[PDB]
């Protein structure tokens, strides 16, 4: 088959900056003057969206800041001025021969200014507790950059190995991320302790932030 | 306008078969140059697997050919994907897509929403929904966060909306995590004015189609 390799696999650029993504094909996708390379944009949870076809044609309805160039085995997708809405994974795709093949994709993020997270902590509900399990949830809202550290403490004992976290995709509204961390304990363990704390470390925080509650007092 | 709506997704046992359908509306299926199935394994890239052209000619990706059938039903304005002998490798979101009459044909301008097929031995399990109650009291009377914890379900996906879709601003619905139990857990939060906690009703609407579980959870100050 025709193998497509994109570069880079990942990039982060300041809003408004020029962004170029390249695609190299293992064989030529040229046919009678035309170059059958296509570009797609895929945003979180959505189907890919066609941006460019036949190497350089802008698909109807797509903003003019997207353009394509190249021929033979080498192609370039250009975003003239990166907009917040342009966070996505970008794919090249050859349509010269079956099987029609895609590049591995290039992740594009907008590099905005540093923003500290707003931190919230949630006790387990009484409803859940009767099931025998306690989930303690810590929310880190609207921060940048994506890298953040959450430390769980139960009566000042550092919790390790009993939590999981999840991060949203970049929000085009403000180019920030949010993060959710869940501490899971048995009901019995939860009832044996008083102070539950979520300690957050982040670049936008001059020193770590801690949110806590005392079990029983609500 | 043209819309492609896929059905048939969900849980399939290894060795089992899948049948997907793509119902086309706002367009005659007979007028498309070609109709296609393209799939995407979780966190991975895209793979074209099959096509049918307007004259009925079929084509398959050799990476799966020999256990795959694309077909159409003109009178229902629908086309189908049949695969059997499913393996774990076949777990993916499957998209239907339309090819073009122009410029080499095999680029795809119109896509379905995609449907997730999960190949697994495990059985379906509906989620428990627990409140993430706000505040106790606000910090400076500014912005409060509340949410829903959607715990212990299988397979993916679940959808969460707030106030039947009338509350979208400030909503974050996080990627599910896979627990060591083999069950998924997900949280959805929303940030709201803390001055509205006494007067505004907040309800998370949770839907887990594989288990036919729908839940509406009112979340309020504890």
């Amino acid at each position: 088959d025709i193998q497509l390799t994109q570069s880079p696999s990942s990039l982060s650029a300041s809003v408004g900056d020029r962004v170029t993504i390249t695609c190299r094909a293992s064989q030529s996708v040229d046919y009678d003057g035309d170059s059958y390379m296509n570009w797609y944009q895929q945003k979180p949870g959505k189907a890919p969206k066609l941006l460019i076809y036949a190497a350089s044609y802008l698909e109807s309805g797509v903003p003019s800041r997207f353009s394509g160039s190249g021929s033979g085995t080498d192609f370039t997708l250009t975003i003239s001025s990166l907009q917040p809405e342009d966070f996505a994974t970008y794919y090249c795709q050859q349509s010269h021969e079956d099987p029609y093949t895609f590049g591995q994709g290039t992740k594009v993020e907008i590099k905005r200014t540093v923003a500290a997270p707003s931190v919230f902590i949630f006790p387990p509900s009484d409803e859940q507790l009767k099931s025998g399990t306690a989930s303690v949830v810590c929310l880190l809202n609207n921060f940048y950059p994506r890298e953040a550290k959450v430390q769980w403490k139960v009566d000042n004992a550092l919790q390790s190995g009993n939590s999981q976290e999840s991060v949203t995709e970049q929000d085009s509204k403000d180019s920030t991320y949010s993060l959710s961390s869940t501490l899971t304990l048995s009901k019995a363990d939860y009832e044996k302790h008083k102070v539950y704390a979520c300690e957050v470390t982040h670049q936008g925080l001059s020193s770590p932030v801690t949110k806590s509650f005392n079990r029983g007092e609500c | 306008e043209v819309q492609l709506v896929e059905s048939g997704g969900g849980l399939v046992q290894p060795g089992g078969s899948l049948r997907l359908s793509c119902a086309v509306s706002g367009y005659s299926i007979t007028s498309g140059y070609s109709w296609n199935w393209i799939r995407q394994a979780p966190g991975k890239g895209l793979e074209w697997v099959a096509s049918i052209t307007y004259d009925g000619s079929t084509n398959y990706n050799p990476s799966v050919k020999g256990r795959i059938t694309i077909s159409r039903d003109d009178s229902k304005n629908t086309f189908y994907l049949q695969m059997n002998s499913l393996r774990a490798e076949d777990t993916a979101v499957y998209y239907c897509a339309r090819g073009s009459h122009y410029f080499g044909h095999w680029h795809f301008a119109v896509w379905g929403q995609g449907t997730l097929v999960t190949v697994s031995s495990a059985s379906t399990k509906g989620p428990s929904v627990f409140p993430l109650a706000p505040s106790s009291k606000s910090t400076s009377g500014g912005t409060a966060a509340l949410g829903c914890l959607v715990k212990d379900y299988f397979p993916e996906p679940v959808t969460v909306s707030w106030n039947s879709g009338a509350l979208t601003s400030g909503v974050h619905t996080f990627p599910a995590v896979l627990q060591s139990s083999g069950l998924y857990s997900l949280s959805s939060v929303v940030t709201v004015p803390s001055s509205s906690l006494g007067t505004q009703t907040y309800i998370c609407n949770v839907n887990h189609k594989p288990s036919n579980t729908k839940v509406d959870k009112k979340v309020e100050p504890k």
